[PDB]
């Protein structure tokens, strides 16, 4: 049995896992804030399908947790009224016999071109060490855990500062059907209002 | 005998019906 | 066996009030908890802990200004229907019934600049002349004084006097039943401001919260409405 | 006493020989005064044939103020079960219906209702149909003839369907999501039921409906609704009553 | 024959003019405003093969006097007038709307 | 000393109050609700100019919380995303020495012509009444607190339902100028989610 | 017609069920527990739903089920949907699921019967969507994947009221 | 039998005290189906107008 | 939660805050929503003279959805007295019968 | 309330009314 | 069942119904 049930908030039964705690396990308000909400269980509950895997040399990936990804419903409207202490709670994927490896990593992120915070950028080929960052999916043996801890320079403005998780193809083979996914969600998740938006 | 209602006694047995001895 | 009943001359009739319910046609209805509070058991309850204004005029106040003196300021004729007594919720509460034994309080909320001053007299006039006219003839009937200036608001309780055990929660010409008297209010002194300029009148409200031995005994249909 | 009003509470003053108290109040007790049969409504039966119009047994409408009325908007919630007497004043010559049987069926809150023809009582020809819904079974008949009968009533018990806690009689909100002008004050069934009432009479007669509210249990208090008009200032309003002068 | 027997206590008011009315196929036969049921007790009883057109019930002591003076020597209101002598107002058990 | 400083989340302090409990104590979870957000201290903290007090005989009054009002910034967000359990704390008036009074009370409220959920009806003269559903004002001795509890027919669509506020002129006189205010705020603050709005 | 959906390899965003919870809206018209009620009135019980995948032994489908309150107007895409309550499962191993509808709603009891959009009748939708387009040995062999939607009575669910059968309609 | 037989049938009916019932079977929809992903609307008390 | 499903038995969920009983379940309750005379057939009398058919009160035949009918087929055995209440409804004049 | 006859109870207090919780 | 009365077994139960074993 690999039943991997994951509850917060959302319940995403999948069996395909096979639970990789990134750094740390998360945490006690800012150190630098003498401000004033804990957002509850409902609101921080996400599923985003990512993209459909299809010839892709070795070093295509998949990238910003979470904005542009973000405005999609309970959580977004909240960051909306300055900053946020948040960890994250996240793959998947659907083949089967005849069927590609995956690097999937949460990144603590340089890179996107000044295009930054999700889409198909390609990476400098040494995958070789992507494997460092703390983190694979193998068809051959399952179709899924990484559940990370806050992290930035004591907490943040998430409209300009994100952990960014990315997926390398290391080695796809098999039928010629497509080979579509990734559900977010935030975790002990913001300080002082902001004036309305009239 | 067919007779199970407990009103059955309102005259007393003796009114109601005979004696033997 | 059988036993031997006899039937009432009345027997098959209806009966508006019969007590003891009916037959129950649906049985075992279990019925869902209620947590809403302000929730009452008596009438009488809600209008003692209450007041209402009473409607002088079309307004619930009258007014005090620095030419009166002489002149009744508010007066009415102390029954459950009389003008004054009409929009309240104690009077209005009333009319389900046919009798009320209580005194009754009224509470004066001065509504004047805060630079004004009025001082002033209430006064309770039981039946027997005919509406006495100036306080000289008023102030030899009980009466009270009282002098706004750090008060902001005043009390006078209009008791329960009369030789039968309820009275009249309907009034109708002129019996010993009907009318308890009149309630009047004075100027003992008429109203002073900064500058006559700025400060013309004073006003004051005339709350009626029930009294604390009032009751309404005797539920009764309504007539028509007149 | 000097009272420093406007912040609400009342203020009382207490004379001398304070008066002592005989009837209790008792008088003025919100479930003692509801729990007897009024006359409130008033409709025409229903042909055994044909569609029905389900009357619905909302008391919490008032208007003509016969002491019912007003009494029900003196709460804003009100929780009670009821119980009613149906009786049928005959409208023309009392002797032109040898029978008239009439099938009072009460329904509980969300019932349904489409009640076309599907019963028939066949015998020697003629046969006379009944209402779908109104024959017996689960929600409680009652039938009683209009002829000879020294009482063309009947009556019963009726305990609270409603799904609400408890019903709100006046609403400010909406009843569905279709905001429309209608369901401003209406709630989904904030009532006690329906009844069909069908009889080879439907004319002939009518009824007067009637309500007993045991257990009224009433809730957040509301102003009392004068039911007179103003009289002439300084003065007394003169009903005629069992006392007055003459 | 219904017959609207109520019941009024010492005090009640009056004035009954119409306002209910039962409507049934026409004709519509009217009832008192005051007649219908409510607070003070109403009795229906039929005239027609009923074996006694009659009813009756219990009428507790309305009136507000501790006691019910009889014969009185004074007056029943501050208009000594020739009549409200032997009054006094409401010396009685109620009334009744037939 | 008036010192009538209350706090929820934004400090009102303000003299002016003379702390009426509209017929209880803000209260538990609904009973109907086998769903799964207590709001914070934050958002559940806002103040409206109610209008400009002026000729205006006794009656007019300041009419429904807080629908059309509610629009105006991070609670508002929230319930826009079923259902919510919650009570109120609430007036304030702007006078002098030459200056009316009003009875502002918690209405539990008909009326409001199917146009109802902010603005200036009058109401039928009978102010005579107002005085018994929990509640004055007055320029001879201040210028403000309502603070009530949860009601409805367990919980319910503040879209929909509406504790509604209430303001009537019982006796204006003085200088000449204007005499203009209310501070809402929400109290034990909403069930389960709802679609992205795109 | 049928008691199961489908799941191809060219779904993702449409939605897969969806019905308004409601004790006559289509689907739970021929359940035993929705068939019962209309003996009744009213019911207080939230739902719970089996998903019995029935696709080849060579087939995973992995995917994701949805309640969405009465509210908006049936949103139409996971992307919208996903900001409900929902929940994720991959068939593979599992061999079938459960989804718990549950009871919320200002009222104590609502209706057995459906009408007219009222706050009592619609509880809301149940929505399942393909949260990854299916996959097959060879999408030659394996064309569909379906599943099966049973209805059990939920553990808090419970008619109250009898009531007579109105028309047949 | 009565010296009636014609001018009037009857309603039978049946109180079944002490109903005792065993081996469960499928209960019979009694409606028909609507239209797919909606409600049935059947006029009730509660209803909309 | 993940079911193994097949197996015939069922398969549950329960959410957060499982929600209150009330109403106990017992308007469900077969010999209770059974104890209730039904209005069930109708007839046609004998005159006193001639040969008749025998009535028999059969209650397990069904068709016309009364309730009562789905209900009683709904179970496979079924155990219960019975109690009967005959009423007749006048089909013509209700006065040409003096007895 | 108004049911001071030593009858009401005939029908017991299930049958009669309804009960809360 | 439906039975709530205080009067139905003015037959005793043998009358009134039956009896298993």
């Amino acid at each position: 049995d690999r039943i991997e049930t994951t509850v917060v908030g959302t319940i995403i039964n999948s069996q395909g896992s096979v639970t990789t705690y990134c750094y740390s396990k998360p945490d006690r308000p800012p150190s630098t804030v003498s401000d004033p909400t804990r957002l509850g269980p409902t609101l921080s509950r996400y599923t985003f399908k990512v993209g459909e895997w299809p010839s892709q040399s070795h070093g295509h990936a998949w990238i910003p947790l979470p904005s542009d990804k973000l405005k999609k419903g309970s959580f977004h409207e909240v960051v909306k009224a300055h900053l946020v202490k948040n960890g994250w709670d996240v793959v998947q994927v659907n083949a089967s016999f005849a069927h590609g490896a995956l690097c999937v990593a949460a990144v603590p992120y340089e890179h996107t071109h000044e295009k930054a915070l999700w889409s198909e950028l390609e990476e400098p080929a040494y995958y070789q060490q992507l494997s460092v960052f703390p983190h694979l999916l193998n068809l051959r043996t399952n179709s899924s855990h990484l559940v990370m801890p806050y992290i930035g320079p004591p907490t943040t403005n998430l409209t300009l500062h994100n952990w960014t998780i990315v997926i390398l193809i290391l080695s796809l083979t098999g039928p010629g059907q497509t080979v579509p996914t990734m559900s977010v969600a935030p975790i002990d998740a913001v300080n002082g209002p902001l004036p309305n938006p009239e | 005998g067919n007779s199970g209602s407990i009103v059955q006694n309102f005259y007393m047995q003796q009114y109601q019906n005979s004696i033997d001895a | 066996a059988p036993i031997r009943v006899v039937s009432v001359p009345e027997s098959d009739s209806f009966m508006s009030s019969v007590p003891d319910n009916s037959t129950p046609l649906y049985p075992k209805v279990v019925v869902p908890p209620r947590q809403v509070p302000g929730r009452f058991t008596n009438f009488i309850d809600v209008a003692k802990q209450t007041y209402s204004f009473c409607s002088i005029s079309g307004k619930p106040y009258f007014e005090v200004t620095n030419t009166s003196g002489d002149e009744p300021l508010f007066q009415m004729d102390v029954s459950l229907s009389a003008a004054e007594l009409h929009g309240t919720y104690v009077a209005s509460l009333s009319s389900f019934f046919a009798q009320y034994r209580g005194s009754l309080n009224f509470n004066f909320i001065f509504t004047g600049a805060a630079a004004t001053k009025a001082k002033f007299l209430v006064a309770f006039v039981p039946p027997h002349s005919a509406a006495p006219k100036t306080r000289d003839e008023a102030m030899a009937c009980i009466h009270a004084v009282w002098d706004v200036g750090l008060n902001s608001a005043f009390s006078f309780n209009v008791p329960y006097s009369s030789p039968a055990d309820f009275m009249a929660v309907y009034s109708a010409e002129a019996t010993v039943v009907n009318v308890s008297g009149w309630l009047q209010v004075y100027a003992l002194t008429a109203l002073t401001s900064t500058d006559i300029a700025v400060n013309s009148k004073g006003r004051v409200l005339v709350a009626v919260s029930a009294g604390p031995d009032f009751s309404l005994r005797h539920p009764v249909d309504l007539p028509d409405k007149q | 006493v000097t009272n420093v009003g406007e912040d609400g509470e009342p203020g009382e003053t207490e004379p001398r020989h304070a008066l002592s108290p005989v009837d209790m109040h008792v008088h003025t007790d919100v479930s003692f005064l509801l729990d007897r049969f009024f006359d409130v409504e008033t409709l025409e039966l229903s042909n055994l044939t044909g569609s029905p119009a389900t009357h619905v047994l909302d008391p919490f409408g008032s208007t003509a103020q016969l002491a019912w009325a007003r009494l029900l908007n003196t709460c804003t919630y009100f929780f009670s079960d009821l119980e009613l007497s149906i009786q049928f004043k005959f409208t023309t010559t009392p002797s032109s219906v040898g029978e008239g049987f009439v099938w009072v069926k009460w329904f509980p809150v969300g019932a349904p209702t489409k009640t076309t023809d599907a019963w028939q009582l066949e015998g020697g020809g003629n046969s006379v149909r009944i209402q779908q819904l109104a024959v017996a079974g689960m929600s409680p008949t009652v039938v009683f003839k209009i002829a000879g009968s020294r009482s063309q009533a009947c009556g019963f018990s009726v305990p609270y369907t409603s799904m609400w806690r408890v019903v709100p009689v006046f609403y400010n909100g909406w009843g569905a999501p279709t905001k429309e002008k209608a369901t401003y004050n209406w709630l989904p069934g904030a009532h006690f039921g329906s009844i069909l009432l069908t009889s080879d009479a439907h004319d002939k007669g009518g009824c007067y409906l009637r309500y007993r509210f045991p257990r009224a249990n009433m809730y957040c208090p509301r102003p009392i609704p004068p039911a007179f008009t103003r009289p002439a200032d300084k003065t007394r309003h003169k009903f005629p009553t069992n006392i007055n002068k003459q």
